[PDB]
Order: C-alpha cells, then structure tokens, then sequence
C-alpha cells in the first residue's frame, strides 16, 4: 500500500 | 514521561517555476519527517500500523509548521528545507498566492511576533502527531493520553519560560485551527497539481497523494 | 473576567437555547429539514452574538466579518453540544431528532460521523458544561485571522480576554482536572475540519438546486 | 451587500 512509508518506519 | 528537552532534540536533529522547487522541498522533507516522529517520545512504540495512520493524517500540518517557524527572519517570503527562498510576489505569479499569504499572515507572521522559540514548536507538532481522531486507529486511547502528556508537558515549559505571560499556552494551541485549515487547503492544491500533471512530483509526495 | 465575565457568555447561550415545547411538540426530507433548522439558528446566532461582552462595540463591518466567518463551526458546536442530550443522532433546532440511519440514507452519513465522533461525543465524555461551549464559541467568533478585519488587534485581544475567563473558570470549577483547558481548545481544529466539510456539502445541495434553502441561509452561502 | 445580516446587526 505504502512501499515507501512503511519501510522508513520499520527498518 | 514527555520531556521538553526530547522534542526539542527530535526537532534538531532532523533541522536542516516556484511550486516545483517547494514540492522538491516537500519530497524532501516527507523523508526527514519520519525520521523526526521516531525521536518524539513513545512514537515508535505505537504499532506500525497507527504510525502510518498518524503520519499520513499530519503530514501536512507537520510540514507546514516547520517550514513556517524556518521563515520567521524572512521578509515577506519562505525559506525552504533545499535552501531557495521563495518570495510572495514568485509566489502570486506563479498562481498560489492566495493560500501563501494565508501561511505569512496565519503563521509566519504570528510565530515572528510571538517570538514562538523551537520548544514550543516542537511541542505543537508533537499535538499534531498524536492526533486521537485519525481514522482507523487501533488504540486512539493511547493517543489522545500521549497527546495529553505533550500539552501537559508544554504548558509546565511555558509557565517556567515565560512567567510573565499567563495566556502563552493558549495563544500556542490557538494557531492549530488555522494550521488545520491552511494544510487542508495547501492538500487541495496538491491534488489539483497531480490532476492536471503540469507539475513534477516525485516519489515520496505521490505516495502521500496516492489513496488508501 | 471582570472585562470578559463568564456569566454574561452563559446567559448569552441560556437566552438561545431552544425550548422543550419545540420537541415536545412532534415526537420528511432529512437535509430540508437540517437546513430549514440552520436558517431558523442563523436568526438566533446574531442575537446570541449581540450578547457576547463587546462584540456591539466592534464596527459593524467587523461584526458582519466575524459572523459570516464563522457561522458554519458557530451552529455546528451549538448543536453537537445540546445533542449529548440523546444518546444519538442530532437535535436541531426545530425540534426534529435526526438519526444515523436517516443521515446515512441521505447521503451525508460521513460528516455526520464525524459530528458524533469528534464533537458529541467528546462533549459528553467529559460533561463539558454550557460555560465552556459558550466561551468555546466566543474565542470561534472572536477570529482574528477573518480576511478584511478593520481593527484586527483588538478580535484578537477579545480573544485573548475569552480565553483567559475560560481557564480561570475551568481551574475553579474543575480543580481536580488540570488539562480541561487544554482539551477543550483542542476540539477546535476538529470544529474547523468539519465546518469545511459541512460547507462542502451545502453547496453542493445549493448547486443541485434541489433543496429548498430559506433567504438567510442562501445569503450567508452567497460570496460577499 | 449581506442585505439581512446587516439589517440585523444594526437593528
Ligand atoms: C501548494 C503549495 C505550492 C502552495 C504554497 C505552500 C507553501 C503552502 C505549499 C506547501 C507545501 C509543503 C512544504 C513546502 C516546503 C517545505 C520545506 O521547505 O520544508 C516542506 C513542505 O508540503 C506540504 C505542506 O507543506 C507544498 C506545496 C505548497
Ligand atoms: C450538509 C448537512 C446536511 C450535513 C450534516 C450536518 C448535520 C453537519 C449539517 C449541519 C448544518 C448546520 C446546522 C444544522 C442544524 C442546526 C441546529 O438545528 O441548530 C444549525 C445549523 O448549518 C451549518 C452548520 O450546521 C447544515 C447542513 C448539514
């Protein structure tokens, strides 16, 4: 849904 | 369980045609926007879902707010995260001078005359952060208590900063209704530009712009 | 607030409020009627400013500003606070009780979520009382940001006198909860997301020209 | 020119 978002948050 | 000092580090650490070169700037900052939320007190212990939920729900006011504090020495104009200033005469010819205006009176200009220091600021995007009436939270509960303890925490600052002026606390909150007008209209205008494709935008700002 | 008295705000609410016979006397188009309800409160919203602490004094032009600024989030708060009466929907002015299933039939069953979420039920969780709706609605009115404001300065120092009767009142009041204060402000940018919202939907119905929409209500929608 | 609203004001 939110490739870029999600990735800054969770790595 | 709130400090001041820790917002005011998550603040910091993070500091750095003329609507291309701000949605450049946006783009920009989307990035440095989710590394500032992970130093703000309890945050990143939210589940992952909620923090997606928060920050695509604030974005634009969290933006808003930081660059309107960054241009309060500016005369008449904005100074933007890639280091451009854009005054309000490029600003009217390039079409969007009706809601520029709105954040140099609404914001700018009040902040400058408040003299609101990075603290408070701080402080006001924290509230904005952990807004409890996002839709689809799994735990508003949790917060709206953190939202609580960021104005709690805020109006101890004030009371100690500034003695002398009892109605500071209120004077701060009391710019979040127009911040939350002027990002709803400012969002507007970004969906506008993605509609016509006159304007570039790159990947980050497209992915807030993209539906849920 | 010896300059800005919360007495003189409560009584102001108190004289507008609308009358148990209203309801009594009733209990078919759902937006009719809500708009029917926001013309009959427009009438009344000027009376209630008249007797808000200064707002005569101001020059008229600035009155006139202030109220078409903000009449949309002044009605909304004065309904979403005297609905935390039922336990759902909304009571207008009229007398009417709206429902959920009826907003949502109507089409206009998002917003009106909100209203309840945001509004009435916040309202009711913390027993916000007729005071502090009143001095809520005060500092609304008192917009210092209204685009055309002669004398700027002092809405903006009305606003300042409205909030600091408010906190006074609450920390006596309500001892015992020392961020009342707080809560209570930030139930504004709510009120101001969902006035937008509201306004939207009004002239959309305007624009359709399907809903019969009373002479102050049209005015008020009509660009100055 | 807000034809009600004035006349109301000024009432
Ligand atoms: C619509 C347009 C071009 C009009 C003028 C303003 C300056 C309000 C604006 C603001 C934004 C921005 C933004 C602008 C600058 C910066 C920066 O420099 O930090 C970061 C974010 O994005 C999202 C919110 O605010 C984007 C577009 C516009
Ligand atoms: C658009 C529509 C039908 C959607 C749902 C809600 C209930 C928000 C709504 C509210 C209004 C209203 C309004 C409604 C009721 C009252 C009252 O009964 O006191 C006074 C004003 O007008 C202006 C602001 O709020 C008008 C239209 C709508």
């Amino acid at each position: 849904k939110h490739k870029i978002l999600h990735r800054l948050l969770q790595d | 369980d709130m400090p001041v000092e820790r917002i005011l580090e998550a603040e910091l650490a993070v500091e750095p045609d003329p609507v291309t070169n701000i949605c450049q700037a946006a783009d920009k900052q989307l990035f440095t926007l989710v590394e500032w939320a992970k130093r703000i007190p309890h945050f990143s212990e939210l589940p992952l879902d909620d923090q997606v939920i928060l920050l695509r729900a604030g974005w634009n006011e969290l933006l808003i707010a930081s660059f309107s504090h960054r241009s309060i020495a500016v005369k008449d104009g904005i100074l933007l995260a890639t280091g451009l200033h854009v005054h309000r005469n490029s600003a009217h010819s390039a079409g969007v001078g009706a809601i520029f205006d709105r954040v140099l009176t609404e914001l700018v200009s009040k902040m400058r005359d408040m003299q609101m220091d990075k603290t408070e600021l701080g402080c006001l995007r924290a509230i904005v952060l952990f807004n409890p009436d996002s839709k689809g939270l799994s735990n508003p509960a949790e917060v709206e208590a953190l939202r609580e303890k960021v104005y709690a925490s805020l109006e101890a600052y004030c009371k100690h900063k500034y003695p002398e002026q009892p109605g500071r606390f209120a004077k701060l909150l009391l710019r979040l209704p127009a911040l939350r007008s002027i990002g709803l209209k400012c969002l507007e205008h970004l969906f506008f530009f993605k509609l016509i494709g006159d304007t570039p935008i790159d990947t980050f700002l497209m992915e807030m712009l993209e539906a849920p």
